[PDB]
């Protein structure tokens, strides 16, 4: 990485930075089996089995409860009402029925949809198994106090997933922030993302960066059908990699008159990439982000843009206020410090206490050369790379 | 199994707030969910709320939407209902139950919505107009009236005198104020004989009296 | 929501018999049924879970069927000690919902009441306001007309009656009805009857006092 610093702005140029575009949205049904819990029952009083199949069978009407109450009157609100057409598409009664009966055979399907959609489709089965062949048999009768404590623990480790899906999806009245564990494994995740319509080599970066791919979905409710949850997991395509991209951070470039302050500012700071077709725009931090070398952008958020990095004779988008703003500005590789107006500003080191105070007017310190700069009591820590 | 205890009903006038409380024990309050449901003197049973296990979700009947709030503390093993903006339809008795395991429910709470104060009774006699001939049965009693609120009580000759006693469920007047009635019937010859005397009691405010009730002997 | 719809309204039946209450599920919650029975003042007691599943230490004589939308709870033979109001509920999710009950009455010959009647008490009269008391003692079905009348003229709308719970003895009932009025209209007037009317009196009994000789 080529960190170069303007100084004529108050600028910062880092350079060699590596896309990755997320160009699409992947959809990934599950249907978790509960199996037929309705007609066991416990008769021997207090059990830990019995406790156990209460709050099944209360969680399976917590749900029921939370998808009656979802009535049509890190996620985009256009990433979710995106989410949210899909989800109508699938919780008509042909398609559920579709869904389940593609998933019959076997325990992993592409199923189509009525509009064209094709969907990775999982059945997650491992309760409705156990329930259905360990649990049901154990139970002699109505009585669950059973001697046999190895089978109880294991009910009670069984429908983990279960309660817990039921309780991210309740406690956001059926749309979750994000995708956890609960809602899609790792397991499932990898799977469906080298399932995804995309070349290889995408597909070997997204595996290289499997949480990145999680953090960035969610998951919607389907409903309740019978003694099982359809719920989607919406995962990020990014269908597009390796283009070159660098990111601009600026702060204030004042010269100082004896009480006047003639200030300048550039208002194009934010992360660039010259892909095909355009150079194209990302302005705002959560838009992109970084691990490593490569950068992670939503192409929904690009703005497309001509071709720039020269000083200013062109016209660069920069500002001519009269007016002063101190402040810190974080860069890759360092940080730019814009002490003006009656403040203190100072390096830091985490051995050494306070190593060289700054000077009134936008300095630039290398992430080798401190661990800190204060202005003013406000402590902003560097970045390492 | 173990039990729910209510607590917190009382009185409470028209447009105030009151929290009433359920405690657990001899069960695991962390992995049930409960209800509370209410029932207003005569009337049936209504839902009121739910909390699941989490204490994280809630779910109300309409009637009390937007004024009652159901809350759940694990780390005290107990549950409450914080009403507010309190109603005449409010008054009931308040009923603590454990959900998907229904056989759990506590004894209730009385919440009394009114705006009347603690009074006692005036305790008035009832005998016949006239003396009577010798033969047939012969009704009396007393009239307890004007008293808040409902729990009063009353006995005949410090409980000596079962058969044939008769008290009735009070009615509300429009002042706000609770009368009752009491009556016993004997046989009309012998009230020359005995003494019938009435035990009233009505503890909210600490009154306790005795009401002597003369018939006339008879021809 | 959910609703439940109990039928019958009410019921009255002999210790000995059948008796059935249905309940029907607005939709279709497939065995989320609860029967419970509750004695007057006292927490209601559950019967019946999952529709048709006998609660432990629960007799013989109690059943449920359904499954869909229409239900059953039947006692095969009544006790005394059955004699309470039952009512269904349902969970089919977390809003739960309650049936509006039913109320059962231990069934009797039929005994008409005894009529008595009381004037105000002078203590209570040094006050300011008059209590007439009507009392039908000992009587069977519960329904009666009790009909106040101030000097042969019929009254509205100045009486509360209140009547008691079945007798464990003899299944009987017991009314009891207060005219009120101020002193200044008690005294504006001279008879006082009460005219009850009942299914076991062959005519109306009606019972009066004059004003002043008590
Ligand atoms: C163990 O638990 C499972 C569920 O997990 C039960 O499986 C269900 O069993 C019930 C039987 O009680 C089935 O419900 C019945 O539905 C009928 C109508 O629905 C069907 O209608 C058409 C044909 O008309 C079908 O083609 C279609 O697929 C519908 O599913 C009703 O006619 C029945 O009602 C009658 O019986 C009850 C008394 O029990 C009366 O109250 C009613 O008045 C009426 O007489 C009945 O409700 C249900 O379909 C089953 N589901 C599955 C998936 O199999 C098991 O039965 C249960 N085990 C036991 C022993 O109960
Ligand atoms: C369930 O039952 C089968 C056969 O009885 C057994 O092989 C299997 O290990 C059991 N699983 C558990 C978790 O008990």
């Amino acid at each position: 990485l080529k960190e170069s610093y303007l100084e004529e702005s108050c600028s910062t140029i880092t350079e060699g930075y590596l896309s990755v575009l997320r160009t699409g949205w992947y959809t990934n049904v599950f249907t978790l089996e509960v199996g037929d819990v309705e007609n066991l029952t416990c008769t021997d009083g207090p059990s830990l089995i019995k406790t156990e199949l209460d709050l099944t069978k209360s969680a399976l009407r917590e749900l029921k409860t939370v998808s009656a109450d979802q009535l049509a009157r890190v996620a985009t609100a256009a990433a979710v009402t995106a989410g949210i057409a899909i989800a109508k598409t699938i919780r008509l009664e042909s398609e559920v029925n579709a869904i389940k009966g593609a998933l019959k055979t076997t325990n992993e399907a592409v199923s189509t949809l009525g509009n064209g959609v094709r969907v990775l489709a999982t059945a997650v089965r491992e309760l409705k198994e156990f329930v259905s062949k360990n649990l049901t048999s154990a139970i002699n009768k109505n009585k669950c106090d059973i001697a046999d404590l190895k089978m109880a623990v294991s009910f009670s480790q069984f429908n983990r997933r279960f309660l817990n899906v039921v309780r991210q999806f309740s406690d956001n009245a059926g749309i979750t922030p994000a995708i956890s564990l609960d809602l899609m494994t790792d397991a499932e995740l990898a799977r469906a993302v080298s399932y995804m319509p995309t070349s290889a080599g995408q597909i070997k970066l997204m595996l290289e960066n499997r949480a990145m791919v999680r953090r960035k979905g969610f998951g919607i409710l389907i409903g309740v059908y019978g003694s099982s949850v359809i719920y989607m997991v919406q995962l990020p395509i990014f269908g597009v990699i390796d283009t070159p991209c660098w990111i601009i951070k600026a702060a204030p470039s004042c010269s100082e008159k004896d009480g006047n302050y003639a200030c300048l500012l550039r208002e194009d700071q934010g992360w660039y990439c010259k892909n095909a077709g355009s150079t194209v725009y990302y302005p705002n931090e959560k838009d992109c982000e970084t691990r490593g070398d490569h950068v992670f952008c939503d192409t929904a958020a690009g703005i497309n843009v001509a071709e720039q990095s020269r000083e200013c004779n062109y016209p660069c988008k920069v500002s001519t206020g009269r007016h002063p703003i101190s402040m810190v500005a974080l860069s890759p590789l360092g940080a730019l410090v814009a002490c003006y107006k009656g403040v203190s500003c100072s390096i830091g080191s985490n051995r050494v206490g306070i190593i060289k105070q700054l000077p009134k007017g936008c300095s630039y310190i290398t992430n080798q050369d401190a661990d800190t700069v204060t202005i003013d009591n406000t402590v902003y820590q560097l970045s390492k790379v | 199994q173990g039990k729910l205890v209510e607590s917190g009903g009382g009185v409470i006038q028209p447009g105030r707030s009151l929290r009433l409380s359920c405690a657990a024990s001899g069960f695991d309050f962390s992995r049930y969910g409960l209800h509370w449901v209410r029932q207003a003197p005569g009337k049936g049973l209504e839902w009121v709320a739910v909390i699941v296990y989490a204490g994280s979700n809630k779910y109300y009947a309409d009637s009390v939407k937007g004024r009652f709030t159901i809350s759940k503390d694990n780390s005290k093993n107990t549950m409450h209902l914080q009403m507010s903006d309190l109603r005449t339809e409010d008054t009931a008795v308040y009923y603590c139950a454990r959900d998907q395991a229904f056989d759990l429910w506590g004894q209730g709470t009385m919440v009394t919505v009114s705006s009347a104060s603690t009074k006692g009774p005036s305790v008035f006699p009832l005998a016949p107009s006239s003396k009577s001939t010798g033969g047939g049965t012969a009704a009396l009693g007393c009239l307890v009236k004007d008293y808040f609120p409902e729990p009063v009580t009353v006995s005949w000759n410090s409980g000596a005198l079962t058969s044939g006693v008769h008290t009735f469920p009070a009615v509300l007047q429009s002042s706000g104020l609770y009368s009752l009635s009491s009556v016993v019937t004997v046989p009309s010859s012998s009230l020359g004989t005995q003494t019938y005397i009435c035990n009233v009691n009505h503890k909210p405010s600490n009154t306790k009296v005795d009401k002597k009730v003369e018939p006339k002997s008879c021809d | 929501d959910i609703q439940m719809t109990q039928s019958p309204a009410s019921l009255s039946a002999s210790v000995g018999d059948r008796v059935t209450i249905t309940c029907q599920a607005s939709q279709g919650i497939s065995r989320s049924v609860n029967w419970y029975q509750q004695k007057p003042g006292k927490a209601p007691k559950l019967l019946i879970f999952d529709a048709s599943h006998l609660e432990r230490g629960v007799p013989s004589r109690f059943s449920g069927s359904g499954y869909g939308t229409d239900f059953t709870f039947t006692i095969s033979s009544l006790q005394p000690e059955d004699i309470a109001t039952y009512y269904c509920q349902q969970y089919d999710n977390l809003r739960i919902s309650f049936g509006q009950g039913t109320r059962l009455e231990i069934k009797r010959t039929v005994a008409a009441p005894s009529v008595f009647i009381f004037p105000p008490s002078d203590e209570q009269l040094k006050s300011g306001t008059a209590s007439v008391v009507c009392l039908l003692n000992n009587f069977y079905p519960r329904e009666a007309k009790v009909q106040w009348k101030v000097d042969n003229a019929l009254q509205s709308g100045n009486s509360q009656e209140s009547v008691t719970e079945q007798d464990s003895k003899d299944s009987t009932y017991s009314l009891s009805s207060t005219l009120t009025l101020s002193k200044a209209d008690y005294e504006k007037h001279k008879v006082y009857a009460c005219e009850v009317t009942h299914q076991g009196l062959s005519s109306p009994v009606t019972k009066s006092f004059n004003r002043g000789e008590c």
